[PDB]
RNA sequence: GAACUGCAUCUGAUACUGUUGAGCUAGAGUAUGUGAGAGGAAGGUAGAAUUCCAGGUGUAGCGGUGAAAUGCGUAGAGAUCUGGAGGAAUACCGAUGGCGAAGGCAGCCUUCUGGCAUAAUACUGACACUGAGGCUCGAAAGCGUGGGUAGCAAACAGGAUUAGAUACCCUGGUAGUCCACGCCGUAAACGAUGUCUACUAGUCGUUGGGUCCGGACUUAGUGACGCAGCUAACGCAAUAAGUA
RNA sequence: UUUAUUAAAAACACAGCACUCUGCAAACACGAAAGUGGACGUAUAGGGUGUGAUGCCUGCCCGGUGCUGGAAGGUUAAUU
């Protein structure tokens, strides 16, 4: 099952969002997981302010992986308390292709 | 639920000819692997009632095939019912 | 869960056991059982000075690890007991080194899981972690007050308390009374709500089953002559004053709460 | 042809001054794709890529 | 004499009903590909707004009504800004739009799961329709146990109005509304229209598919009109209340 | 269960129910204090009070006296 998830990470905590985001690729790829897609927005100015800030760091990465991992990474996106915000899809396809926003 | 690979392996199992997979044989085993498939979905929700009620569909569905097969051919009925273990 | 007795008898008529049947039906740890001798509520005097505490069935203290200092060293569930010197059931622990201990079994743990004690710990139900390095809004239980002391908060069945926030070098927790306190960051809770829930769902149905536990009956103040209670007295059934203790302390409102060094780590309590 | 939550810049013209969803009997879309519509743009505000209101 | 519409037993007929053997595919089902949807169940989460709490500014009103008054407020309200707690509902989208057997079902995400729609091929070969008793589900209110409790609010309290006012209006306000697991089994539970099948002018919308060349056609829904027919009339009229 | 020795009961207790207190060196109790019980327990726990299985339930009154919260004002000790 493809999973297209967007991370929402603090400003002030970008400069870890490298080794935070390749620590889920390899979480991803130890389980039979494929990273079909990954980039880094970089900071954005937020629409509105979560948590008293106005400026975050995007990520997308879309993937495949199984349940457990997918709850795996549920638990380490709740428990991370650097990502502020995440967002969890589930697609038909495997998207490949550079977003519009990147 | 059922994959189309299990789904095609009681087809397999339960042929009475040559890709049927029309005859209440097959309709009977298809709709008992579907039943005992769900059986596990009901343990963990009972409050679902709207998916029960396509539970019980399918229960009457193989009920009416079972009649037709006991009416057509008995020791085929029989035999069928044996291997389901119905 | 609860089972009703079938009135077969009026002392059967109102029975509603707690019953468990993942609990060992053995013996426990001998290793870890102390002698424990009745009081009868009396103390080095020899005076009662705790009322209707009297008889009861004979019963062994279970050394409960409390303070759960064998930190990143894996135990696994060996067995769940019961005990009969609290209301949450005991977790027999078989550490790595084949140490065993006794600690409460939080309600979603289980014989074979592993519990882990110290700061690099998972957050599951059974870890006993600091409380800087358990994340807010978890139930956590068997919370320390002073650093190093053991759990005294929250260890009874079924409890649970909730870690609002942080406020420095403190902890902001709710705890079941609906009081918000802080306690230092540095001391240790455990993940998870105290196993036996429905602890306060049974019921007793007769006056043995009271007995059994060491409860010696209780007698009404009004039932009572003037020389033994300030409700004693009249002719018929009367009350004529307001509530108070057989020490002459009112028993509807009035607080007692003396402690003036703890005052300052009490942020509020809840008005229903 | 197709429609998704990151296409912010379709979804703007999409989302009135305020923040609220233009109506198909204004803007003249199928009723199916305004409902992709309506789905991508809450979407795209639980991931602040567009406002709920102009006065947070 | 006729009749006694009857019964019984033989004989003949085989169109229809029954009982049977074989065959068939058109009703009904199966496999495979696509599609839409507030269908159901379990978790998580977001943003507005209310209330409460704690503070900064600030000062004499606020609130409410047809007017008022009760009420709140100089012990500093309301207004304004900043933090915190919590509960419930999900503006816009939104639509004689959608899905569901009905009751019903709207933020967003994941998991588990039902039905439906659609093109073609293959398959079974009448397996069908209806259905007394029965069983299941079944709004809201209500009941039991255990939690929760922001707003709204039966009861209840006060203020008005009034001849009176156990009301309508105002200010508060508890059960309940929320959750879990169970009971209840009722609604103008309505389309006041049982279910299923076939046939019978037409016109214009809309939803989900499909096929052709922005239209054309065809499907399954969902609407507005309108013949014949029907109706006591109103009206219904391929989603019949028409013809069976 | 109870008035040993004129009262065994409708009295007391009782499981059950409610209110209230108590964040742990708990409240509460004994004690002059040390030391104890509560309890090697921890708000699903412990104390006090009332009521007294269960069924259906439990209306109005906060004037008085208590209890709880508040502090604008008046009064107010030693002291100085």
């Amino acid at each position: 099952r493809h999973y297209e998830v967007v991370l929402l990470v603090h400003p002030d905590q970008s400069d870890q969002v490298v080794g935070m985001v390749e620590r889920y690729i390899k979480l991803v790829q130890d389980n039979n997981g494929i990273i079909h897609r990954l980039e880094d927005w970089g900071r954005r100015q937020l629409a509105y302010p979560i948590n008293k800030i106005h400026k975050a760091h995007y990520v997308l990465f879309n993937i495949e992986t199984n349940g457990e991992t997918l709850a795996e990474l549920e638990e380490l996106f709740r428990y991370n308390d650097a990502i502020i915000r995440s967002l969890v899809m589930r697609r038909d396809d495997a998207i490949t292709e550079e977003s519009q926003l990147a | 639920m059922l994959t189309n690979s299990d789904r095609e392996q009681i087809i397999a199992q339960y042929q009475r000819g040559e890709n049927d997979t029309g005859s209440p044989e097959v309709q009977v085993a298809l709709l008992s692997a579907r039943i005992n498939d769900l059986q596990n979905h009901f343990k963990a929700h009972k409050a679902d009632h709207h998916s029960r009620r396509g539970l019980i569909r399918m229960v009457n569905t193989r009920r009416k095939l079972l009649d037709y097969l006991k009416g057509k051919d008995l020791g085929r009925y029989t035999t069928l019912i044996s291997q389901l273990g119905l | 869960p609860i089972v009703k007795a079938k009135p077969t008898s009026p002392g059967r008529r109102f029975v509603e056991k707690v019953v468990h049947p993942h609990l060992y039906k053995g013996r426990p740890f001998a290793a870890l059982l102390e002698s424990k001798s009745k009081t009868g509520g009396r103390n080095n005097n020899g005076r009662i000075t705790t009322r209707h505490i009297g008889g009861g069935h004979k019963q062994h203290y279970r050394i409960i690890d409390f303070k759960r200092t064998k930190d990143n060293i894996p135990a696994t569930v060996e067995r769940i007991e019961y005990d009969p010197n609290r209301t949450a059931h005991i977790a027999l622990l078989k550490y790595a080194d084949g140490e065993r201990r006794y600690i409460i079994a939080a309600k979603k743990q289980a014989v074979g899981d592993t519990v882990m004690s110290g700061e690099a710990s998972p957050i599951r139900p059974g870890n006993c972690l600091p409380l800087k390095n358990i994340p807010l809004g978890t139930v956590i239980h068997n919370i320390e007050l002073k650093i190093g002391k053991g759990a005294q908060m929250a260890r009874a069945a079924g409890a649970s308390v909730q870690l609002l926030g942080r406020d420095g070098i403190y902890a902001i927790l709710r705890l079941r009374s609906g009081e918000t306190r802080r306690v230092h960051v540095n001391c240790r809770a455990v993940i998870g709500e105290v196993s036996n829930t429905e602890n306060n769902l049974k019921s007793l149905g007769k006056a043995g089953a009271s007995r059994w536990r060491g409860i010696r009956p209780s007698v009404r103040g009004v039932a009572m002559n003037p020389v033994d209670h300030p409700h004693g007295g009249g002719e018929g059934r009367n009350k004529g004053r307001h509530p108070t203790s057989p020490w002459g302390q009112k028993s509807k409102g009035l607080k007692t709460r003396h402690n003036k060094r703890t005052d300052s780590m009490i942020i509020r309590r809840a008005k229903k | 042809t197709h429609i998704d939550y990151k296409d912010v810049e379709l979804l703007k013209q999409y989302i009135s001054e305020n923040g609220k969803i233009v109506p198909s009997r204004i803007t003249g879309t199928s009723t199916k794709y305004q409902r992709q519509l309506a789905t991508a743009i809450k979407q795209a505000r639980y991931l602040s890529l567009l406002p709920y209101t102009d006065n947070h």
